[PDB]
DNA sequence: CAGAATCAGCCCCAATGTGTAATACCAGATTTATGAGCGCCATGACCAGCCTCAAT
DNA sequence: ATTGAGGCTGGTCATGGCGCTCATAAATCTGGTATACTTACCCACATTGGGGCTGATTCTG
């Protein structure tokens, strides 16, 4: 019926055409029979009838008289639902300005009229006069005069001078303004003048005025003359039960406005004095402003008793506004909720449902079935039978609920798996049963949790719920390609107990012909559950081309494992059930069985595993007792030794040998060592405490303790819990944040005292508060992340691009924390891979790297494969399937139409509640260096004169195992390609002071320095070395500020020493506080010391700042372009950074603070994007200097490092999608041929397509620079104003929309949800495509 | 409340996460039965009709 | 608690609260995001139009279910009309064009 | 009468329930002995001594 | 039964055109004189249409051809 | 060569915008409720043959 | 296959409680005037914008 929405500002004529009448009286009802009064806020003749086809006076009360208006009262005879869409108007007696356009964050009227907001408010407040059309009176067009000045001007001239005051004057000025003349004058000023601020202001003014001219709005329409009235029903006056009434605040605001307008009309008729007229006008302005937006201009008007009134803007805005509370989410029918239970007998695709809940839900279906079967003659009879609950309604319900799925949802929906579909099973009771396997996905427990039930209604909804939301259809997590239905506690414990051999048991060394007779021997009581026996087994292998090959052999296994072999599907080797079978082993087995067989065997195997684990756990019957906590016999001795050491340290402190801080450090270190010793001793005593003897002397095996098994099967508990149960719990933390020097020496088995309990209460309360706040922060972060990438949908199949992202393993200077298999599996390669030896062609370019390809790459030991990404996709308004890769929730490739942005945001935001000098080589390798300007010194060490040198360790496979940053002028023992051994020091340096060594040899002479002017003469008291300390600019005098100490190496002939390979002299201008090691008259050598210059938040605010693109507090200065450096003259500051290129000009200059240390020397050539200072790096500068790849790599690396430190595994595809969404806007440098401004900021896709069209034609394209914005800024800057208004700043968004006259095409998901139609993401993608292809055919 | 004879062991997954398994004799002996009392009021008002 | 059909609010034709006025559960923004992550466009449409706001939609769906036909008409939500009227009450002109 | 899951004791770190279970079992054993002695109703000196 | 629709998704890809075709077939069975092409094991229209799709004798092309043939036969019945 | 003026660059101060899971009386004019009355669609009571059966 | 009667199709004559219309009238609803002298109420961050400096290139006495 429609395809777009248009927003603008309403003219008085249009407002009058909207109105069905005028409202002249504030009367509501007649307090007797509650009839609607005439010409009131609920006037029947204006707003339609009250009852259906009933006249107000009663004359006409039948449908026969529909359409004719009464003559006694005028009330039209029609439906009463027209009272909900009919509006009135009020004729104001004086013009009133609009509060939104006056008090919006940018003063629209103020900057349109080039008048200050303060002055405009002064004129509106009836304080000062304003001149309009001054003429030849020597008065400006916007000059403001006081009362005395206006009187003086009127006395001199009675004509050719017009002055008004207030909204009338503002409207007159707006009408008199000439938009075209203002545009041409501002363009001429832009062309003539040259200033940054003036240019920006004139550009904003020209843009606003050009958009106003393009739109059909008029400047004078911003001042309200006729205002609309809300329909009665939207502000009801219904009688409350008990003879009382309920009313909204809009009725009172309208009453106030009407009464003040009537008073103003009366005063104007009665020729009231000017002061009274002005007071009444001010009251009317205030009343209209408070009606439109209460509390914006001044103090809010209080309501009936205490609370302030609610305005239309208040209803529109807020979390409880229409957009968020009643339009984005809405209460729905056919819903139910109750408490959940386990019901372990259920299958994965079914759940339990109470009979009463299903009878109440499927009432229309039962009615229809009863009518169709002929049991009930009428729907009323069917309802009576259902109320009576006969014996046939239950059969009808069983028939209808046989194959009708339902929806189960938990109140926190963190990710996609918060809502699933199941197949109902009628049960007796009032509690829902939920499958244990989906409990981890649902994040639900059984301590009073509740869940909601939703019934799909239509055929399409039922089929969608069966094919997409079914529990068996989603077993893999969308965040990471891992199973999500793995057993947690009871099944894991049962399988661990089953598959756990013993040294000596019943029937040891028995030869078994099959697991069948193994279970025989188990059940019959003639053999133990776990005894070492020989069993003949047959296994099947898929080595053939889809066929299975059977092989039979004798294996060494146990009875438990042989019995468990029955449920394994006939596709897996026997080695996957011949271990302890913990939780990780169970998950790996499930994943292997999935990836090898398919889906149905996976779910069947999972159900069989859960059944067997439950049964065998119940058969074992493990318990917990007070004797399970075994106390070591050395705890007291260790405590005594620790106390003796503490006493000795206290005596030493009392002797004055050590300070308080050193004493505290020693005490805490001793206590930590004692705690570690106690924990290690108790681990050793508990882990192998079970000792037995088989047919001989004695032997030791793993312990049989119940708590040890519980902690070693990964079901529950951990090392920290065991330490807190059977040993001291360590050091606590005072409320200040430090650590108390006295630890807690008592465990939970023994009795803690009041002091230790009171100490632990602090940590318990801190933990509870942190847990309370983490959820509140994560909700906001998740909402902000979802709202920025909700419009991203896969729309193409292959964009045909050649770009990609270079993927390498993560090395931090030690052990690899991210193998290359994880970062490459599931991605498509951007370029064809070659052989490791660069001899033959490897896997082709456009292949999908599955597990087989990954295994082949691992076997071949490929160093680094490059892959495509979504940030380099060429698809406009979406991404292609090939660039995205594959959906890491199903085995196949990503389908077309999927709204990947929502999945990415949900996966990123779900684990948010979980978040709070000498190089020593590790392993043998070959020393490798990259970008090193090394030279041989006089001692043989390979000194390095480059600040971009990375130390790398390459093994004989050709893989990188180590990565270190080498400081400048560092001593290196080895070289490049020299074989070394593990644990060998190769590099040494002084971190407390960087060297100023030179790369050339010769003489050092003293030129351009005077003792006292720039240097001081100081003698060391201890060492006695004579050195000349260089004073900085502030320490020295003003005369010597232009004479920097210049040290230059000269040879024996007196000339400057030429650097090998070049001829530029190497002179170094020492900065302040530069201690010179050697004086004049002593020859030096290359690589020798000459001068010495002295030199992380937790949680996820780092993640929040990274996603919001917040600039660092102390950004690192970077080099704009490559070239030499030419220090600048102090200009009320430290230095001027001027970089001279090889041949280009050097207009660039920077303001360097004097409190920041600098690294570059006088004659050092810098590169583009190279660092000049030290500190946090700014992402905007990173982008501007190194493209988009560097900044997306930096963001991905930072977020992955934070999540890995927190222990959460998330794929980087989501991060990449978020970065792409954040990298959507771009500014214009200069327009080649297409109309564009020099600083306008538009969408990147628009300029891209415009440039493609220009290049296809004979014209010349333009140039642009990519811009980086935060998530909220990108969400606010959206082509569709509806989505922007739904998120935040509704008043500002609506004001800007109205002013610009913007047109909104739906073209999205949130807009289609708001309007109430099919979204173009799932099944509606094809409908939307068909609609687009039909339109403009 | 009441004092009960409890055992610590898994029983066929009926106490998987935090669930409590109760024998029939507990409900047979009415050991946990509670009495609840509610008040309902009927109001007779005067209408214009 | 459970509900199939009941009473609706006055200003916005939506279901009432919980267990006090015999009302239905609330479908929130998180649930909408989950359904958008899924492909259940038809389920989302029937959730936010027929079961909640469409005055003719709900009765038509009820009659179709009684008659044995599982089909729906999407209609137009009353909440959007209320929002449009509220915005038009200000000095802002917003309308839907047909083409 | 009640069957409880031992998997919740080590993670929650509350041995008070186990200690109270042991104490209640000892008290119920003492009460059973007293009830059996009362049922046999031999004398009152034995009851006093116990 | 129809625990999973993996075979149907293999037969017809994209997991959405499958839903559209199955909804079309189930609506045709529920309203109209259409009859199932597979034996009726007391199953709903959705399950019956999913089984027909899995068997491989029902798809969008076949449905369009059947609709065209029915329309042609209706038009030819003008006598 | 030092002076201070009028422009951009920089910095201090104000402002808005965010923040989770089911008194008194007086006179003159108006209107709703009970007055009956004309007048009538429809209740209860006839009353002529065309429509529906019988013997010869 | 006719001519001798019952059941049922056409209209008689008022008939009778109901509803619309006329008219009376006290209760309800509106407007109006009072003359000793009475004079001013009663939380923590992040961002943009406005106003006051802060040099730094232009010109000056
Ligand atoms: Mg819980
Ligand atoms: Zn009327
Ligand atoms: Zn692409």
């Amino acid at each position: 019926e429609f395809d777009a929405i248009k927003i603008a500002l309403a003219s008085p004529d249009m407002i009058r055409s909207w109105s069905f009448g005028e409202v002249k009286k504030p009367e509501t009802i007649n307090y007797r029979t509650f009839k609607p009064e005439r010409d009131g806020l609920f006037c029947a003749r204006i707003f339609g009838p009250v009852k259906d086809y009933e006249c107000l006076c009663g004359k006409y009360k039948r449908l026969k008289h529909r359409g004719v208006i009464c003559e006694k009262c005028g009330v039209e005879v029609t439906q009463t639902k027209v009272r909900r869409e009919r509006m009135g108007h009020i004729e104001l007696a004086s013009p009133t300005a609009h509060i939104w356009f006056l008090k919006s964050l940018p003063s629209r009227i103020g900057l349109l009229l080039d008048m200050p907001l303060r002055d405009i408010e002064r004129v509106l407040y009836f304080e000062s006069y304003v001149v309009i059309e001054g003429g030849m009176t020597n008065l400006e067009r916007q000059q403001i005069l006081t009362e005395e000045q206006y009187l003086d001007a009127l006395e001199e001239f009675g004509d050719e001078f017009d002055a008004k005051m207030g909204a009338e004057a503002i409207q007159a000025l707006l009408k008199s303004m000439d938009l075209e003349q203002e545009c041409e004058q501002l363009r001429e000023e832009l062309n003539e003048t040259n200033s940054e601020t003036k240019r920006k202001k004139l550009t904003k003014r020209i843009k606003l005025l050009e958009a106003f001219v393009q739109s059909g709005n008029k400047p004078e329409w911003m001042i309200l003359t006729v205002l609309p009235v809300l329909p009665p029903d939207l502000r009801p006056l219904v009688p409350l039960d008990g003879g009382r009434f309920a009313t909204s605040d809009l009725n009172d605001l309208y009453r106030r406005v009407i009464n003040r307008n009537n008073r103003l009309k009366r005063l104007l008729d009665l020729a009231a004095p000017d002061i009274i007229v002005r007071n009444e006008k001010r009251m009317l302005q205030e009343a209209v402003d408070a009606l439109l937006d209460n509390g914006r201009r001044g103090r809010a008007i209080t309501g009936s008793n205490k609370r302030p009134l609610k305005s239309l803007a208040d209803m529109i805005k807020g979390k409880q506004g229409r957009f968020r509370q009643n339009l984005l989410g809405k209460r729905v029918d056919y819903s139910g909720r109750s408490v959940i239970t386990v019901g372990p007998y259920l299958r994965l695709h079914q759940c339990g449902l109470p009979k009463k809940m299903a009878l109440e839900l499927f009432k229309p279906f039962i009615y229809g079935k009863l009518e169709l079967r002929g049991l009930a003659t009428t729907i009323k009879a069917a309802k009576k039978m259902v109320e009576r609950e006969e014996a046939v309604v239950w059969d009808i319900l069983d028939e209808v609920i046989r194959e009708h799925p339902v929806l189960l949802n938990r109140a926190p929906t963190l990710h996609r798996l918060g809502i699933q579909a199941f197949e109902p099973v009628l049960i007796e009771g009032k509690a829902i049963q939920l499958h244990p396997l989906v409990c981890a996905a649902y994040n639900a427990d059984f301590d009073g949790d509740q869940m909601a039930v939703h019934v799909p209604l239509t055929l399409e909804a039922q089929l969608e719920a069966r094919a997409l939301m079914m529990s068996t259809n989603n077993i893999l997590s969308p965040a990471n390609g891992e199973p999500i239905i793995v057993p947690s506690q009871d099944v894991v414990l049962g399988l661990y107990y089953m598959t756990r051999d013993c040294v000596n048991a019943k029937g040891e060394g028995m030869v078994l012909t099959g697991p069948k007779e193994a279970e025989r021997l188990y059940r019959s009581g003639l053999a133990s559950l776990h005894a070492r026996v020989k069993v003949r087994i047959t296994e099947y292998e898929k080595d053939a081309n889809g066929e299975l090959v059977a092989k039979t052999s004798l294996k060494d296994t146990t009875v438990g494992r042989a019995i468990l072999w029955m449920i394994v599907p006939k596709g897996l080797p026997y080695s996957i059930v011949n271990q302890a079978l913990g939780k990780k082993a169970i998950s790996k087995m499930l994943n292997t069985c999935y990836r090898i067989l398919g889906l149905k065997p996976t779910v069947i195997f999972a159900d069989q595993i859960m059944y067997t684990g439950f049964a065998y756990a119940a058969r074992s019957g493990a318990s917990v007792g007070i004797d399970d906590m075994v106390i070591p016999e050395k705890k007291h001795e260790i405590i005594s030794e620790a106390e003796a050491e503490v006493a000795e340290i206290q005596e030493q402190f009392q002797s004055g040998l050590v300070t308080a801080g050193e004493r505290y450090n020693k005490v805490i270190d001793i206590w930590a060592a004692a705690n570690d010793r106690v924990s290690k001793a108790m681990m050793d005593n508990l882990q192998t405490e079970t000792v037995i003897n088989r047919d001989g002397q004695e032997e030791k095996q793993v312990s049989f303790n119940s708590i040890y098994m519980m902690a070693d099967s990964g079901a529950r508990g951990s090392a920290a819990q065991i330490r807190q149960l059977a040993g001291m719990r360590g050091l606590m933390a005072k409320p200040d944040g430090s650590i108390i020097e006295t630890p807690i020496t008592a465990n939970f088995r023994e009795g803690l005292n009041v002091l230790q309990y009171f100490i632990s209460t602090h940590g318990a309360r801190k933990g509870l508060a942190d847990t309370a706040l983490k959820t509140a922060n994560s909700g906001y972060l998740t909402r902000r992340l979802v709202d920025v990438a909700q419009d991203l949908v896969v729309t193409e199949d292959d964009c045909g691009t050649h770009e990609g992202i270079m993927m390498t393993p993560v090395i931090e200077g030690g052990d690899v924390k991210e193998p290359l298999r994880d970062r490459v599996l599931g991605r498509v390669t951007a370029e064809d891979v070659l052989k490791p030896g660069t001899a033959d062609i490897l896997v082709p370019r456009n292949t999908l790297l599955h597990e087989q390809w990954c295994d082949l790459l691992e076997e071949n030991s490929v160093d680094a494969v490059k892959v495509r990404s979504v940030v380099s996709c060429d698809t406009d308004f979406g991404v292609c399937a090939h660039c995205y890769g594959r959906d890491l929730a199903r085995g196949h490739i990503i389908n077309k139409g999927e709204a990947i942005g929502v999945i990415a945001a949900q996966s990123i935001g779900e684990p948010g509640t979980q978040l709070t000098s000498s190089i020593q080589v590790k392993n043998k390798g070959s020393i490798k260096l990259s970008n090193v300007k090394s030279v041989v010194n006089s001692s043989g060490k390979l000194v390095i004169t480059s600040r971009n040198t990375e130390l790398k360790l390459i093994d004989e496979f050709g893989r990188t195992k180590e990565s270190y940053k080498v400081p400048y002028g560092a001593v290196l023992a080895k070289g490049d390609g020299e074989q070394v051994a593990g644990g060998e020091t190769v590099a040494n340096w002084d971190p407390h002071t960087m060297p100023v060594i030179t790369e050339v040899s010769g003489f050092v002479r003293f030129t351009d320095m005077i003792d006292g002017q720039t240097i001081t003469r100081q003698t060391d008291e201890l060492t006695g070395l004579s050195s000349l300390v260089v004073l900085d600019s502030a320490e020295r005098t003003a005369g010597g500020k232009d004479l920097r100490p210049a040290l230059k190496i000269v040879d024996a002939q007196g000339n400057d020493v030429l650097i090998p390979g070049t001829d530029m002299p190497a002179q170094y201008f020492l900065p302040g506080k530069a201690i010179v090691q050697l004086e004049d008259g002593v020859q030096i050598s290359s690589g020798d010391t000459l001068a010495r210059i002295p030199q992380i938040t937790g949680g996820l605010p780092r993640v929040a700042d990274l996603f919001e693109a917040r600039r660092p507090k102390e950004p690192a200065i970077l080099a704009e372009i490559s070239g030499i450096v030419s220090f600048g003259k102090e200009t009320k500051g430290k230095r001027r950074l001027v970089i001279t290129p090889v041949d280009g000009s050097d207009p660039y200059e920077e303001m360097i603070p004097k409190w920041r240390q600098l690294n570059v020397f006088e004659g050092e050539r810098v590169e583009r994007g190279d660092v000049i200072s030290d500190g946090p790096e700014a992402p905007h500068d990173i982008l501007r200097l190194r493209g988009v790849h560097a900044v997306t790599r930096y963001i991905v690396n930072e977020v992955q490092d934070v999540y890995r430190l927190q222990g959460v595994k998330i794929n980087d595809k989501h991060i990449e999608v978020i970065v792409r969404q954040m990298l959507r806007k771009a500014t214009i440098v200069n327009a080649g041929s297409s109309d564009f401004l020099e600083g306008e900021q538009v969408e990147y896709s628009r300029v891209k397509i415009a440039n493609r069209e220009l290049e296809a034609n004979g014209k010349v394209g333009a140039t642009y620079s990519r811009d980086l914005l935060g998530i909220t800024k990108a969400s606010l800057a959206t082509e569709s104003f509806i989505s922007a208004a739904s998120f935040q700043e509704t008043t500002r968004v609506l004001t800007e929309a109205a002013v610009a006259g913007k047109r909104d095409e739906l073209r999205g998901l949130k807009e289609n949800v708001i309007v109430g139609r099919l979204i173009p993401a799932g099944t509606g993608y094809a409908y939307h495509q068909d609609r687009m292809r039909r339109r403009a055919a | 409340g009441q004092n009960m004879r409890v055992a610590f062991m898994p029983w066929n997954g009926y106490n998987f996460e935090d669930s409590i398994l109760v024998s029939e004799r507990v409900v047979q002996e009415d050991r946990f039965t509670t009495i609840h009392i509610q008040e309902l009021a009927c109001v007779s008002r005067d209408t214009k009709l | 608690h459970a509900r199939s059909t009941g009473s609706y609010s006055l200003v916005t034709q939506q279901p009432l609260g919980g267990k006090a006025q015999f009302g239905g559960q609330r479908f929130g923004e998180m649930e909408v995001w989950a359904l958008e992550a899924y492909g259940a466009a038809y389920t989302l449409q029937e959730m936010l139009t027929v079961k909640s706001d469409d005055v003719n939609g709900r009765t038509k769906m009820y009659k179709n279910i009684v008659d044995g036909n599982h089909q729906m008409e999407p209609g137009m939500p009353e909440s959007f009309n209320v929002l449009l009227k509220e915005i038009r009450s200000l000095g802002i002109n917003i309308e839907l064009e047909d083409e | 009468d009640i069957v409880l899951n031992p998997l919740g004791v080590p993670s929650r770190m509350n041995i008070g329930q186990i200690l109270e279970t042991h104490l209640g079992m000892a008290a119920k054993g003492i009460g059973d002995k007293i009830n059996a002695m009362l049922k046999q109703q031999q004398e009152v000196a034995k009851l006093r001594e116990f | 039964a129809r625990v999973t629709v993996q075979d149907a998704v293999e037969k017809i890809g994209n997991r959405f055109d499958l839903v559209l075709v199955a909804a079309r077939r189930a609506r045709q069975m529920q309203v109209g004189g259409k009859d199932p092409l597979v034996p009726e094991e007391n199953d709903k229209t959705t399950v019956i249409a999913l089984r027909e799709i899995e068997e491989g004798l029902i798809n969008n092309q076949i449905l369009d051809v059947r609709e065209r043939q029915e329309q042609q036969e209706q038009e030819a019945a003008e006598l």
